[PDB]
């Protein structure tokens, strides 16, 4: 049981592998994608106000 | 001598509501128009 001790020490270097393993990981370009869901959006239209027809003579 | 007009009196009451919408190459060219009727109502109006 006192092996794990030895373990601990004489692994040592695979902690600074492991800052390496995640301050290069976040150096590699990672994109998370979110999507849109199956159902798709929409807008209503370009709407632009303006004064009803007119009847002029 | 000038003739001159006179009086005139009506009265609005709702009528309705309407949505015109012009269509020019998919974009919406809208506008709210409310519709009143009318009733006539005293003094009539005369040209003197």
């Amino acid at each position: 049981a006192s092996l794990i001790y030895r373990q601990l020490l004489t692994n040592s270097y695979s902690v600074d592998l492991y800052d390496e393993i995640e301050q290069i990981g976040s150096g590699k370009t990672q994109n998370v994608t979110i999507n849109p869901g199956p159902f798709a959006q929409t807008r209503y239209a370009p709407v632009n106000w303006d004064h009803g027809e007119i009847n002029d003579s | 001598a000038w003739p001159v007009i006179n009086g005139g009196a009506v009265s609005l009451h709702f009528a309705g509501v309407t949505l015109s919408t012009q269509f020019t190459d998919f974009v919406s060219l809208n506008s709210l128009r409310f519709r009143f009727s009318l009733t006539v109502d005293e003094p009539p109006f005369s040209i003197l």
